[PDB]
């Protein structure tokens, strides 16, 4: 029974090979007690409930680890409190990102090995189990989650490291954009549960508008575009325009004082920077992934401004699945259930003799 | 991989056959070549002897209209991990029903047909 584990930038979603979902997605967060033994560690709901008395670290906040203590309790509390599995029972499927550091491999192999005793491990890179997951060898993933976003184009099941592209904004940004703009409006949210709220009203009415102007031209002329909203203590406040701004900053960094390419100029310019000879498949094969990819629209969208950019002959394919927000863990669960693959894992034997560089030749 | 079929594959000219069962590379019988079930995925080896001695190969995964997502997925992979195996020696395609290509769809002499059904999702 192998498990899944996706350890995301603001969530990580785990679960058991086999299965068609995470079992679990939490935030990635570890407390710790801000002033020590007056009255230890917490990960996920629990330490965001008890921030007032925390200090709260986000071990991941780029897609790439930073600090290891955390990420260890991050994987603890996957293991104990969300799975409820003894670790040195499973082999353990993880996923990084397409330019994880090398030194970061081999630390997470180390730690599955040294700490967790795993019998069998393996690392994944993200966008080729959302391309998998997508029923492809050939595409190029667009992925957003919560703090980072990448555009990687895969070539018969690998990436092409020199043509990744790691876009400026995600889920976070937005967020923080959707609360000055309904500020700015008139509005304030000045509760503990104030991103929550925010977070919510971007998750449930937020929209990306196949043609911007002429959709702020709607919402300025008339009201047909606007959502009532109720808010924890039963006051209802009113969406306007705000619903596709907000997301607007995935096409538009500058809302945000951005200098950057927004997310279909970042998609572009990688497949500009990939063999002139497999773009018309990367046209074709568009790939959205990620939590920040769920907004209504974004796949008419991003057709559009592809479509806008390429030459004019071009098949331009946006695939958008409804379980999107899970591509990397389901492709990852369909990688571990496979026959062949018992023979892709590193063992722990293998891990005893080679160390930990045998991440480098076995996973790539 | 030592999956049993890796080792039988590519070994002649030749067509062979597999349907995705349950995460696994399940051989097609050959009396069975080209009647495809559409809520299954399979893949598709053709070997062809070339003038130099070696062999070409192209590898097809086909996928049903109704095939479920473990079922695609792992035709995808099974087919990376193939073309891995064949020392990346083999093209790589993606044959979605009702659009195949014409070079799979010349692979079967009286015509590829299609059948509704298949084995269940592995899931
Ligand atoms: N329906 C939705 N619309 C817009 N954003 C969403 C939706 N559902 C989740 N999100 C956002 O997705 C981000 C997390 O997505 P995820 O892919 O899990 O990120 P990561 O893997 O980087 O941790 C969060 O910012 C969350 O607000
Ligand atoms: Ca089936
Ligand atoms: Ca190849
Ligand atoms: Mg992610």
């Amino acid at each position: 029974q192998a498990l899944v584990i996706d350890n995301g930038s603001g969530m990580c979603k785990a679960g058991f090979a086999g299965d068609d979902a995470p079992r679990a997605v939490f935030p990635s967060i570890v407390g710790r007690p801000r002033h020590t033994g007056v009255m230890d560690s917490y990960v996920g709901d629990e330490a965001q409930s008890k921030r007032g008395i925390l200090t709260l670290k986000y071990p991941i906040e780029h897609g790439i680890v930073t600090n290891w203590d955390d990420m260890e309790k991050i994987w603890h509390h996957t293991f104990y409190n969300e799975l409820r599995v003894a670790p040195e029972e499973h082999p353990v499927l993880l996923t990084e990102a397409a330019l994880n550091p090398k030194a970061n491999r081999e630390k997470m192999t180390q730690i599955m090995f040294e700490t967790f005793n795993t019998p069998a491990m393996y690392v994944a890179i993200q966008a080729v189990l959302s391309l998998y997951a997508s029923g492809r060898t050939t595409g190029i993933v667009m992925d957003s989650g919560d703090g980072v976003s990448h555009t990687v184009p895969i070539y018969e099941g690998y990436a092409l490291p020199h043509a990744i592209l790691r876009l400026d904004l995600a889920g976070r940004d937005l967020t923080d954009y959707m609360m000055k703009i309904l500020t700015e409006r008139g509005y304030s949210f000045t509760t503990t549960a104030a991103a929550a709220i925010v977070r919510d009203i971007k998750e449930k009415l937020a929209y990306v508008a196949l043609d911007f102007e002429a959709e702020m031209q709607t919402a300025a002329s008339s009201s047909a575009l606007e959502k009532s909203y109720e808010l924890p203590d039963g006051q209802v406040i009113t969406i306007g325009n705000e619903r596709f701004r907000c997301p607007e900053a995935l096409f538009q960094p500058s809302f945000l004082g951005m200098e950057s390419a927004g997310i279909h100029e970042t998609t572009y310019n990688s497949i500009m920077k990939c063999d002139v000879d497999i773009r018309k498949d990367l046209y074709g094969n568009v790939v959205l992934s990620g939590g920040t990819t769920m907004f209504p629209g974004i796949a008419d969208r991003m057709n559009k401004e592809l479509t806008a950019l390429a030459p004019s002959t071009m098949k331009i394919k946006i695939i958008a699945p409804p379980e999107r927000k899970y591509s990397v863990w389901i492709g990852g669960s369909i990688l571990a259930s496979l026959s062949t693959f018992q023979q892709m894992w590193i063992s722990k034997e293998e891990y005893d003799e080679s160390g930990p560089s045998i991440v480098h030749r076995k996973c790539f | 991989v030592e999956h049993p079929e890796f080792l039988k594959a590519g070994k002649e000219p030749g067509l062979q056959i597999w349907r995705v069962e349950k995460f696994d590379l399940v051989p097609v019988p050959t009396c069975l070549y080209g009647d495809f079930f559409t809520g299954d995925a399979y893949v598709i080896l053709k070997t062809v002897q070339l003038r130099n001695g070696n062999l070409q190969y192209d590898l097809h995964y086909w996928l049903g209209n109704e095939c479920s997502q473990d079922e695609s997925g792992a035709a995808a992979i099974f087919t990376v991990q193939l073309d891995d195996y064949l020392n990346g020696r083999a093209v790589q395609h993606r044959e979605v029903q009702g659009f195949e290509s014409a070079t799979f769809l010349g692979y079967f002499k009286s015509g590829l047909k299609y059948k509704k059904g298949g084995v269940a999702s592995g899931f």
